[PDB]
RNA sequence: UUAAUUCCGAUAACGAACGAGACUCUGGCAUGCUAACUAGUUACGCGACCCCGGUCGGCGUAACUUCUUAGAGGGACAAGUGGCGUUCAGCCACCCGAGAUUGAGCAAUAACAGGUCUGUGAUGCCCUUAGAUGUCCGGGGCUGCACGCGCGCUACACUGACUGGCUCAGCGUGUGCCUACCCUACGCCGGCAGGCGCGGGUAACCCGUUGAACCCCAUUCGUGAUGGGGAUCGGGGAUUGCAAUUAUUCCCCAUGAACGAGGAAUUCCCAGUAAGUGCGGGUCAUAAGCUUGCGUUGAUUAAGUCCCUGCCCUUUGUACACA
């Protein structure tokens, strides 16, 4: 009936972070209120619960393209590094927040470590994301 | 002083210092026998309607 | 400087008549809600008609103020005439909502603006 | 509807071109109805193909100016989309029709060149070009260094040009341009 | 040279102005609300949010750069 | 049961899209997502132009599954729209009467010629002495 | 909370500096020279203060909580790499240096570099570029 | 008449040669050919999730080459139609169609006291040759700073900035005779630059489906030199290097300058063009504000003229001829 694919992803991330909140075991780190998650930023993420949305984005990206590791997540969450007086370039995300989103999402069994490395989505994790897709699909009625 | 409307029957040539205007023969849309010459600014092809704010001012030839 | 100030004042007046057209239109809106929900509000329909009088004359006044601004930027109509009628146009803006209303009919007949078509 | 094509949410009919000098240069009607002001293009391949370009495609094409906005047709399509909703809300009437009225009212009918100057009249195509250009930069210098959006400035500038209010930059530069053409004929 | 003093919160002399005339505006945008009431755009957005929640205004379209409201539909 | 697939491609630029139109029910979807959610959504009706010009009953007997690779978002959307409009085109030469095909061409081309024939405009090569394809650097004197 | 209640203050006085009350607090406490756009956010997150609240909208019970975290950030779990003065040349002390202390510490770094007759100190004395810049063509207002 | 000394035609010239054109590469087009486990598509089997079907770059094999690769060919010629035309050379418009003018490369004769002796074991002459103008080592300078100029980058914001989310490329390059220095998947520690481990790739095989930026959707701002702008400067932390101080580079915090669209003047450009936007290559131990390529988004205006600056041909005048 509904998959993660055939629903709009915008509110899908915003509701899946709430599911990860209702789980209550998503394992936020100690520095999550102090950091900047990329080189190309200058201000902290304004959202108090940006870790849950980032974990939702990471779960969705692992669904849509598996075999992804920390370098792949920093490639996904990259942007334009405004070098000030120099022109802007491409810079990546933070490897530590990437690996701790993955380590959290395997702390609760939703992603899995592939042999030789990389992260894949678990079958019940696919079930969880697909039911969150079902909830945001019933939100269209 | 009414403003008039006129259809191009002929393009004669480009005029101006830089060749920036066209010189057209216009036939009025009240009298289809009254055709005079006006210098026109912009890309003008033949068969097109123009609003003359002065209508009896004839343009010099080429 | 004087022409710019007078045209700026005319722009402020077309702004305030736009706003007051909006106010009378919204009162027409809500009284029309009430009449359509409960037919029998003949007094509310009469109030809609009086507000429609106000909207009609505010629209007419906008058109003549617009004609004044066009002709003023084209330098055809004199600032002495606009200063001759500025007190009475201010009087209209101040006194349009009042029941006690002594309007000059000759606001634009003093300049032959209703005489000249658009 | 297969026959009539809504411009998103605006009918392309009920728009009458009151002039005949611009009737075959304003592309709105009966084959030029499209869903979006975004087409592929090839409208500058020959000399008069921009007459076949629909007038809102040209409105979005001339709105992407001043360097930082070049290549941003999707953004200008969105600005014109919001501006049309603001126009329809402000006037209660068709944004396509008052856009055509703004074009006709703003297009300067005679100009001055150098053949000390000399007056000429204008092309229908150059009249439409100058109309669109004056409307777009009237919106641009209305929206620069100001709190209100470019969609609002384009909307009220199109409405002010559709009535000739002399608060629109297009009208108050058209009348001076025709005035200096008046001065040297 | 030039400077505006835009209200950052409504005082009571402006709150009645807002809740009385602003729902009767044909065009309602935080930009024009800032221009009439001499307030900031952010305060205007925060105003039109509670005005939409109480239903005195009506949303037509939203965007991240342009949100537009109008008066109540008659019905 | 005759298997009645047709597989066409469509281009705008270096982006190319392959539409797979086979016999089925009224499904049209691109990269696995339905056509009503492909980003950016300001060209939603641009994506829907083959559907809205040809109606839905022509789409009723066929389902179309499009993949697209290369280019960027607008060129992606134009290649997708190309692929749809010539996918119904190559199904209706092949499996149904030719006169339905001819009247579909009578709808598509006379609306816009770039539904069925791609524009050949590609990026022109930058040459030396300038920042790009035609423009040159600033010339300085004195 | 969009009504303007009691305890609204147009200009605050912390660290003997002013604060624009119109600003969001996360940019309002950046007016202290020593506290920037991001050290403001980390101090306003170590204390539970909502960042959509304004500086005049805050009450006195939390502005002291803000500036005590300013004065001593290491007692309030701020890590050492936010600080503009760690491993000092005199007391080796990790601290965040503030309103008039910033001028004091900058001046003492300057004169401590002057006393040893270092090259950077001599170029700071003469007014030239000290970070190795090409002074031939640019910097036309520090000179003449 | 042509883009053309390009043709027709005229003709004390006739026959020729170069340049131009032709030519090679590149772009666009083929559901016809060749073929594909280092490229895939479609079927079928199994697996996973939802509610018979849907999704899957989850796993696997029976056809096929549409997508991809790159070869052989085809294709377009002013060929067809209607005007204009000595009814010639040719021009304009239109049908049919992928294309009815894709972009480069090569580029004549004659020259120029143009640049290069600092590319050369190309090199004449002269200078020097052991207290060396050879060569090596150490340190410094080539970055020095009252001023002037040129090429550029960042900007002066709301058509924006910040912060989250979403979603798309195309050229490439990559483990080195000397020769040390490659590109990196992924696991773990670290805010971060980074570090510590095992793997692949001498490459359509691994990086890689190159999840690029701009753009798109949602927050916070609100005309304030502001959350624009990021110069300058202070403190600390990593990497490369034998060595970084005159800060090699990168990070973190803090400092928060001019700058409100720029005088006279002046440059480049017309269709995938300008412009924005990022990514490669070169330089490279560390390394892009440069250059050369590549894509992505994508216009305003123009189909003209000799007014300005120049170019070509003819006629004409000349006291010019290093003109
Ligand atoms: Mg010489
Ligand atoms: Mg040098
Ligand atoms: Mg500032
Ligand atoms: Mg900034
Ligand atoms: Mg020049
Ligand atoms: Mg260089
Ligand atoms: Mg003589």
């Amino acid at each position: 009936g509904v998959t993660v694919k055939d629903v709009n992803q915008q509110e899908f991330v915003r509701a899946l972070a709430a599911f990860l909140k209702k789980s209550g075991k998503l394992k936020v780190p100690e520095w999550v209120d102090t950091v900047k998650l990329a080189k190309h930023k200058e201000l902290a993420p304004y959202d108090e619960n940006w870790f849950y949305t980032r974990a939702a984005s990471t779960a969705r990206h692992l669904y849509l393209r598996g075999g992804a590791g920390v370098g792949s997540m920093t490639k996904i969450y990259g942007g334009r590094q405004r070098n000030g007086v120099m022109p802007s370039h491409f810079s990546r995300g933070s490897k530590s927040v990437a690996r701790r989103v993955l380590q959290a999402l395997e702390g609760l069994k939703m992603v899995e470590k592939d042999q030789d490395g990389g992260r894949k989505l678990t079958p019940q994790g696919q079930r969880d994301l697909d039911r969150i897709a079902g909830q945001v699909a019933a939100a269209k009625k | 002083q009414p403003i008039k409307l006129a259809r191009v029957t002929k393009v004669l040539g480009r005029t101006g210092s830089q060749g920036q205007c066209t010189q057209v023969r216009v036939e009025f849309m009240d009298d289809t026998s009254r055709s005079i010459i006006r210098n026109v600014k912009g890309p003008v092809r033949e068969g097109d309607v123009l609003t003359l704010l002065e209508s009896e001012r004839e343009a010099r030839r080429l | 400087k004087e022409k710019e100030e007078v045209g700026q004042w005319l722009t402020n007046t077309i702004d305030t008549l736009n706003m007051q057209v909006d106010q009378f239109e919204s009162e027409v809106e809500s009284l029309s809600v009430q009449t359509r929900k409960k037919k029998g509000d003949k007094d509310k329909q009469d109030r809609i008609e009086g507000l429609k009088r106000h909207i009609e004359k505010h629209r007419y006044h906008v058109r003549m103020l617009e004609t004044i601004l066009r002709m003023l930027d084209n330098d055809s109509i004199l600032v002495d005439a606009i200063r001759k009628i500025k007190d009475d146009v201010e009087y209209y803006v101040d006194s349009s909502q009042d029941p006690d209303f002594e309007e000059n009919e000759f606001l634009y007949d003093d300049l032959d603006l209703e005489d000249i078509p658009q | 509807t297969p026959d009539i094509k809504l411009f998103g949410k605006w009918s392309t009919d009920d728009v009458q071109i009151n002039d005949i000098s611009l009737q075959d240069y304003i592309a709105v009607k009966e084959k030029y109805a499209k869903y979006l002001p975004h087409s592929a293009g090839r409208y500058a391949a020959k000399r008069f193909r921009k007459a076949q370009c629909p007038i809102v495609e040209r409105l979005t094409n001339s709105m992407m100016m001043h360097g930082r906005n070049n290549g941003k047709k999707l953004m200008t399509v969105r600005i014109v989309k919001h501006a049309f909703e603001i126009i329809h809300l402000l006037t209660g009437e068709n944004p396509l029709q008052v856009l055509v009225n703004a074009i006709i009212n703003s297009g300067p009918r005679e100009d001055s060149t150098r053949i000390r100057r000399q007056a000429v009249d204008v092309s229908p195509l150059r009249r439409v070009n100058q109309a669109i250009w004056l409307l777009c930069t009237g919106a641009r210098e209305a929206a620069f260094r100001n709190i209100k959006t470019i969609a609002e400035c384009l909307a009220d500038e199109l409405i002010n040009a559709a009535k000739g209010s002399s608060n629109s930059y297009a009208i108050k530069k058209k009348d001076e341009l025709e005035r200096v053409a008046k001065s040297n004929r | 040279r030039d400077k505006l003093n835009n209200l950052v919160l409504f005082d009571k002399a402006t709150y009645d102005k807002l809740c009385k005339e602003v729902p009767n505006y044909k065009l309602i945008t935080p930009a024009v609300v800032s221009e009439r009431l001499k307030i900031r755009g952010s305060l205007a957005r925060a105003a039109l949010q509670e005005l939409l929640s109480k239903g005195l205004i009506k949303l037509v379209s939203k965007h991240r750069a342009q949100v537009i409201y109008t008066r109540n539909t008659k019905g | 049961g005759p298997l009645q697939s047709v597989q066409v491609f469509g281009r705008k630029k270096t982006a190319t899209a392959v539409a797979h139109c086979k016999r089925g029910n009224g499904l049209i979807k691109v990269n696995g997502r339905p056509l009503e959610m492909i980003e950016p959504r300001t060209l939603q009706y641009k994506l829907l132009e083959p559907v809205l010009l040809l109606g839905k009953e022509r789409f009723a007997g066929v389902d179309i599954r499009v993949r697209v690779k290369g280019g960027g978002h607008v060129a992606q959307i134009y290649a997708i729209r190309q692929s749809i409009s010539k996918a119904l085109v190559a199904y209706y030469q092949k499996y149904v009467d030719e006169a339905s095909k001819k009247e579909i061409k009578d709808i598509l081309i006379q609306y816009d010629r770039t539904l069925l024939v791609a524009d050949p405009r590609r990026c022109e090569s930058k040459k030396f002495g300038g920042p790009g394809a035609r423009a040159r650097y600033q010339k300085s004197y004195r | 909370s969009l009504v303007i209640p009691e305890k609204f203050q147009h200009i605050l006085r912390v660290l003997n500096t002013n604060i624009d009350g119109r600003r969001k607090i996360a940019f309002a406490i950046t007016a202290i020279k020593g506290v920037g756009r991001r050290y403001a956010h980390v101090v306003l997150r170590k204390a539970d203060i909502d960042l959509t609240k304004r500086a005049g909208e805050l009450t006195e019970d939390e502005v002291e909580r803000v500036i005590t975290i300013m004065q001593n950030p290491r007692q309030y779990k701020i890590p050492d790499w936010f600080l503009n003065r760690q491993k000092d040349v005199k007391d080796g002390k990790y601290s965040q240096v503030l309103a008039n202390g910033l001028d004091n510490k900058l001046r003492e770094d300057l004169e401590r570099l002057k006393k040893i007759r270092a090259h950077r100190g001599l170029r700071h004395f003469w007014g030239l570029r000290v970070r190795g810049q090409h002074t031939k063509t640019t910097g036309r207002r520090g000179r003449t």
